């Protein structure tokens, strides 16, 4: 996904929680959700 | 050379007494299950 | 993803208990019968 952000711009955030539906790599991995696994995050800037 | 071949033992309407599937003997027609046997699958996933 | 890893230090060798070692875990803490532990009167000021 994507974030919005700037220098002009100024404080925020979400109370609530962003939801993602993640059901197909589960599915192909074959792998519910009690099992042994972990994510990994990545970010970039626009600006390369 | 055998692909315009008749196919055994499923020629002999003694032996098979299915006309269906005698009439449609030749190798050539397996391809075209949709327009001579029009049976389908579900669906054509693999795997999620 | 976060009640499943092991409850340290209880999965230490250093437990001088047997049993909650290997079911130190979050999941299977929700059931107090394996513990041998039981309440009196759970009961809220007489209201049940
Ligand atoms: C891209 O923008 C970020 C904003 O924090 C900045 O730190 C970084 O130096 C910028 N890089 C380039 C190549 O513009």
């Amino acid at each position: 996904f994507a974030v919005l952000g700037g220098p002009l711009e100024m404080d925020w955030h979400f109370d609530r929680l962003f939801q993602y539906d993640v059901t197909s790599v589960f599915n192909q991995m074959h792998l519910r959700p009690d099992s042994v696994y972990h994510f990994d995050v990545h970010i970039t800037a626009i600006n390369g | 050379n055998i692909m315009r071949q008749p196919l055994k033992p499923f020629n002999d309407k003694g032996q098979n007494e299915f006309d269906l599937t005698n009439r449609y003997s030749r190798p050539i027609d397996v391809f075209d299950y949709s327009n001579h046997f029009d049976y389908h699958y579900d669906t054509l996933n693999f795997n999620s | 993803q976060e009640l499943r890893q092991p409850l340290e230090p209880f999965n230490w060798d250093s437990n001088p208990n047997d049993f909650i070692r290997e079911n130190a875990r979050a999941v299977d803490a929700f059931d107090y019968d394996q513990f041998n532990y039981q309440y009196d009167d759970l009961n809220f000021h007489g209201l049940t």
